[PDB]
C-alpha cells in the first residue's frame, strides 16, 4: 500500500492548485508593496529616514538595468514588474489615490519612460520587444498628456529610438504581408500564432 | 575596494542567493517527509476573495514585516545608491524577492525524468548525452568528436520504460536539434540522425508527437519526401497526421 | 650607462606611454613586444596577452636571469609582477606556473634567489615598532603564494605545501596577529589547502533532493547543522568550524565597531572567506545560524551610516 | 477590372526614372510573350 504516499501527492497538488490559483496575486501584492515602498520612503524603510530618505530610487534604479542589457531574463521580469506598479486598482485599503494621474503621474514624476523610447529605439529581443511596448500603454496612462508632452519634445533628440520604431513598423508590415500569404484563402486558426496576435495588439 | 567590498558581499549576497536557495529546497524536503498533507501544503513555510485576506494577513506581516531583519537585510541591500555590477547583484535580489513565488515554484521542483536503472541510464544516457555535448563544445575536431556523440549514445535500452519524455527531457542536444556539410560533419550528422531515430524509438504516439515538436528542417513535402516515407507511414498516425500536398511536395521530392 | 635629472623623468612617463600603446594594441605589437624586455632590464609578457607575445616572454632564460636578479636583486614589487599567475586559468595553468614553479622552485631549492615561529613574530613586531625592523613580508608572503598558486595546479602547489606548515590555526592568528598579508596570507593557504582537497570533487551545489519511496530518515526538521565540505568528519568539520566561527565572531565584531574604510584586505578576506566557506562550509541550520548572522553580519557591514 | 486597373497605372507609371534595386517586369514585343520563372517546376537539364 502506497496509498499513504499518493494521498501525500494529492494534498501537495491541492495546495498547488491554491499557490496557481494566488500566489500571481500574493507575489504581484509583494511586488506591488515593493513599488509603493520604493514610490514610499521605502515602505517603512526610507533608508532609516535620515538624509538617506528615500524617495524615487526605484525609477532611477531601473533606468540603470535598462541601460545595462545583460543576460535578458532579469529585464524580462523588471519588465513585469514596471507593468504589475502600473498594473493597478486593487491591494490598497500613504493614501494615495489609485489613478494613473496620481500614480503614472507619479510614474512621470518618475519618469521612467525614456528606456520604454530606447526600448522603442533598442530592441535586442522579441520578448523585449513585446514587452517593450507591451505594457508600454501605460506611457499613455489614460491621459499621459505629459508623457505625450514631454515625449513630443524627447522626439527632437536624436534619430536611434526613432528608427528603431519605423523598423518595428517596417517589421510590423512585412509580417502583414507573410500573414495575407499565411492566411491564403477561403472559398479554422490557430490566432494566426501570434506574430499576426502580437502586431495587432502593438498596432492597437 | 568598495565594490571589492560591495560585489564581494554581492559575492556573498549571490552567496546568500543560492544559500538560501539551498535552504529554502532543503526545509521543503524536510516539511514534505511528515504529516499535514493538506495542512502542511496549507502552511506554506513561512470564490474571488480566497486568499485575499490571507495575503491581507500576509500585508501586515508584510507591511510591519525566524530572521524579519534578513527580510529587511535584502531590502537595504536592494537600497544601495548605484552599482553597476552591484546593480545587476541587485537585479538578482529583485528576482529572489520572488523568490518566495519561485520556492512555490521550487517546492513544485519535483519534476524531470528504475533506481539501480536510473544510476545505469546516468552512466550511459550521460555518456551519450556528454559526448553530444562534447562534439558540440569541442574540420573533424568536433567531427573527430562525433563518434561520442553518434556512437556513445547508441544502444539505447527502448524496452526499458521512463526513457521516452524523460531521456526526451534528459536529452538537449536532441531537443536543440529539433552545420550540414558533405565531409565529416555530413557523414556524422547522417548516422547521428539514425542512431537518434533509433533513440526516439520510445514514441509510439509519444515519439511521434516529440518528433513533430523537434522538427524545423522536414515536412516540406520536397526536400526530403523519401526519407520522410521511411519514416512514417501506413498506421493509426497515417489516418490523423495523414494530412495531403505530400505528393504535390513529392512532385518536386 | 656607458658614461638622471629632468630628463630622466620626462623619459619615465614617456615609457610609461610606450608600454600602454603596446599594451592597448592586438595584431600590431610584435616587435615592440621583443623590444620591452631589454626596457624591462633596465627598469605585458602576460598582461598584454601575446598569445604568440604571450608564449615569447617566455623567453626561458630571460625568467631566469629575472629571478636571478631579483635573489641577488634586493628590489622587490618587481618581483612580484614577475610572479604573475595571470588570469585565464593562471596564465594557462603555469603554461605561466610551471615556469614560475620550477623557475621559483629551483632557486628557492638552491638558494634564495612553533616557538621559532612565535619568535620570529616578536621580532617581526619589534621591526615594526620602529623604521627598519621586518619590512619583507608582506610583500613576500604575497609573491609566495602568487607564484606558487596560480590556477590551483599540480603538486608544485604541494611543493609550496612543503613549506606549509600544516596550520590553519597558526596562519590565522598570524593574520589576526599584523594586522596584514600574514592572516591574508593563512587565508590563501587554507584556499590552496581547499583546492587541493576539492581537486577530489569539485562541490558544485546539487538541488537533488530526490528521496525515492525508499525514502531518508524523515525526521530532519530542523537541521541546524547539514552534511557539508569540512574536510571530513571532525578533523575538516573542526577546523571549519573554528575558522568561522573566529571570523563570524571576528570578523562580526569589526563590523559592528570597527570603521567604514581601513581593512579593504580585511574585507577581501572576509570575501575569500566566504567564498571558501562556499566551497567547504555546510553546516546546515547552525550553519544557517551562522549564516543569518553572516546575514547579521552582512546587516552589520551594512549598518550603513 | 483589377487587370484594366493595372493598365489604369501603367499609362500613369511612364516617366518614372529607372535606377537601382528596383523590382520591374518584363515582356517581349516579337512573340509578346512574358516573363515568369517556376518556384516548384525546374528545368530540363538539371532539376536545380
Amino acid at each position: 500500500r502506497n496509498i499513504i504516499e499518493r494521498l501525500q501527492d494529492i494534498v501537495s497538488a491541492l495546495e498547488d492548485r491554491l499557490r496557481p490559483l494566488v500566489q500571481a496575486e500574493l507575489s504581484v501584492l509583494v511586488d506591488v508593496l515593493h513599488r509603493p515602498e520604493l514610490l514610499f520612503p521605502e515602505n517603512t524603510d526610507a533608508r532609516r529616514k535620515c538624509e538617506s530618505g528615500g524617495f524615487i530610487c526605484k525609477l532611477i534604479k531601473h533606468t540603470k538595468q535598462l541601460l545595462e542589457e545583460n543576460e535578458e531574463k532579469l529585464c524580462i521580469k523588471v519588465l513585469q514588474t514596471l507593468r504589475e506598479m502600473m498594473t493597478k486598482d486593487r491591494g490598497y485599503g500613504s493614501r494615495g489615490e489609485m489613478s494613473l494621474a496620481e500614480v503614472q503621474c507619479h510614474l512621470d514624476k518618475e519618469g521612467a519612460s525614456n528606456l520604454v523610447i530606447d526600448l522603442i529605439m533598442n530592441a535586442s529581443s522579441d520578448r523585449v520587444f513585446h514587452e517593450s511596448i507591451l505594457l508600454a500603454i501605460a506611457l499613455l496612462e489614460g491621459g499621459n498628456t505629459t508623457i505625450q508632452h514631454s515625449f513630443f519634445c524627447r522626439l527632437t533628440e536624436d534619430k536611434k529610438s526613432e528608427k528603431f520604431f519605423k523598423v518595428f513598423y517596417d517589421r510590423m508590415k512585412v509580417a502583414q504581408q507573410e500573414i495575407k500569404a499565411t492566411v491564403t484563402v477561403n472559398t479554422d486558426d490557430l490566432e494566426m500564432s501570434a506574430v499576426i496576435t502580437i502586431m495587432q495588439p502593438i498596432l492597437r | 575596494e568598495d565594490i571589492m567590498v560591495m560585489d564581494t558581499k554581492l559575492k556573498i549576497i549571490e552567496i546568500l542567493q543560492f544559500i538560501l536557495n539551498v535552504r529554502l529546497d532543503y526545509r521543503i524536503s524536510c516539511l514534505l517527509c511528515i504529516f499535514k498533507r493538506e495542512f502542511d501544503e496549507s502552511n506554506s513555510q513561512s470564490v474571488p476573495g480566497a486568499l485575499d485576506f490571507e495575503h491581507i494577513e500576509e500585508q501586515a506581516e508584510g507591511i510591519f514585516g525566524h530572521g524579519g531583519r534578513t527580510f529587511l537585510r535584502v531590502l537595504l541591500h536592494l537600497t544601495m545608491h548605484d552599482y553597476p555590477p552591484l546593480v545587476s547583484g541587485a537585479l538578482q535580489l529583485l528576482f529572489r524577492h520572488f523568490s518566495q513565488r519561485q520556492e512555490v515554484l521550487q517546492a513544485f521542483k519535483q519534476v524531470q525524468l528504475s533506481q539501480d536503472v536510473d544510476n545505469y541510464k546516468q552512466i550511459k544516457q550521460d555518456l551519450d548525452q556528454l559526448r553530444s555535448i562534447v562534439e558540440k563544445s569541442e574540420s573533424y575536431n568536433y567531427r573527430v568528436v562525433k563518434e561520442i556523440l553518434i556512437r556513445l549514445s547508441k544502444l539505447c535500452v527502448q524496452e526499458s520504460a521512463s526513457v521516452r519524455k524523460s531521456r526526451k527531457q534528459q536529452q538537449r542536444l536532441l531537443r536543440n536539434m529539433g552545420k550540414a556539410e558533405d565531409t565529416k560533419m555530413q557523414e556524422i550528422m547522417r548516422l547521428a540522425h539514425e542512431f537518434l531515430q533509433n533513440f526516439c524509438a520510445g514514441n509510439q504516439q509519444n515519439q511521434a508527437l516529440l518528433h513533430k515538436h523537434i522538427n524545423l528542417f522536414l515536412n516540406p513535402g520536397i526536400l526530403e519526401a523519401v526519407t520522410m516515407q521511411h519514416i512514417f507511414m501506413n498506421n493509426f498516425q497515417l489516418c490523423s497526421e495523414i494530412n495531403e500536398r505530400v505528393v504535390q511536395h513529392f512532385v518536386h521530392c | 650607462c656607458g658614461d638622471h635629472a629632468p630628463f630622466r623623468h620626462i623619459c619615465r612617463l614617456c615609457y610609461r606611454v610606450l608600454r600602454h600603446s603596446q599594451q592597448d594594441y592586438r595584431k600590431n605589437q610584435e616587435y615592440i613586444a621583443k623590444q620591452f624586455g631589454f626596457m624591462q632590464k633596465q627598469i605585458t609578457a602576460l598582461l598584454h596577452n601575446n598569445r604568440k607575445l604571450l608564449e615569447k616572454h617566455i623567453t626561458a632564460a630571460e625568467i631566469d636571469t629575472f629571478v636571478s636578479l631579483v635573489r641577488k636583486n634586493r628590489e622587490p614589487r618587481f618581483l612580484d609582477y614577475l610572479s604573475d599567475l595571470c588570469v585565464s586559468m593562471n596564465k594557462s595553468i603555469p603554461v605561466t606556473q610551471e615556469l614560475i614553479c620550477k623557475a621559483v622552485l629551483n632557486p628557492t631549492n638552491a638558494d634564495i634567489l612553533i616557538r621559532s615561529k612565535s619568535v620570529r613574530e616578536l621580532a617581526q613586531d619589534a621591526k615594526e615598532g620602529q623604521k627598519e625592523d621586518r619590512d619583507v613580508l608582506s610583500y613576500y608572503r604575497y609573491q609566495l603564494n602568487l607564484f606558487a598558486r596560480m590556477c590551483l595546479d599540480r603538486q608544485y602547489l604541494a611543493i609550496n605545501e612543503i613549506s606549509g606548515q600544516l596550520d590553519v590555526d597558526l596562519i590565522l592568528r598570524c593574520m589576526s596577529d599584523e594586522n596584514l598579508p600574514y592572516d591574508l596570507r593563512a587565508s590563501f593557504c587554507r584556499l590552496m589547502l581547499h583546492m587541493h582537497v576539492d581537486r577530489d570533487p569539485q562541490e558544485q551545489v546539487t538541488p537533488v533532493k530526490y528521496a525515492r519511496l525508499w525514502s531518508e530518515i524523515p525526521s530532519e526538521i530542523a537541521i541546524d547543522d547539514y552534511d557539508s565540505s569540512g574536510a571530513s568528519k571532525d578533523e575538516i568539520k573542526e577546523r571549519f568550524a573554528q575558522t568561522m566561527e573566529f571570523v563570524e565572531e571576528y570578523l562580526r565584531d569589526v563590523v559592528c565597531q570597527r570603521f567604514p574604510f581601513s581593512d579593504k584586505e580585511k574585507n577581501k578576506l572576509t570575501f575569500e572567506v566566504v567564498n571558501l566557506a562556499r566551497n567547504l562550509i555546510y553546516f546546515g541550520f547552525y550553519n544557517f545560524s551562522d549564516l543569518l548572522r553572516l546575514t547579521k553580519i552582512l546587516l552589520a557591514i551594512l549598518d550603513c551610516v | 477590372l483589377e487587370k484594366k486597373q493595372n493598365e489604369t497605372e501603367n499609362r500613369k507609371l511612364l516617366g518614372t526614372v529607372i535606377q537601382y534595386g528596383n523590382v520591374i517586369q518584363l515582356l517581349h514585343l516579337k512573340s509578346n510573350k512574358y516573363l515568369t520563372v517556376n518556384k516548384r517546376l525546374p528545368a530540363l537539364l538539371e532539376k536545380n
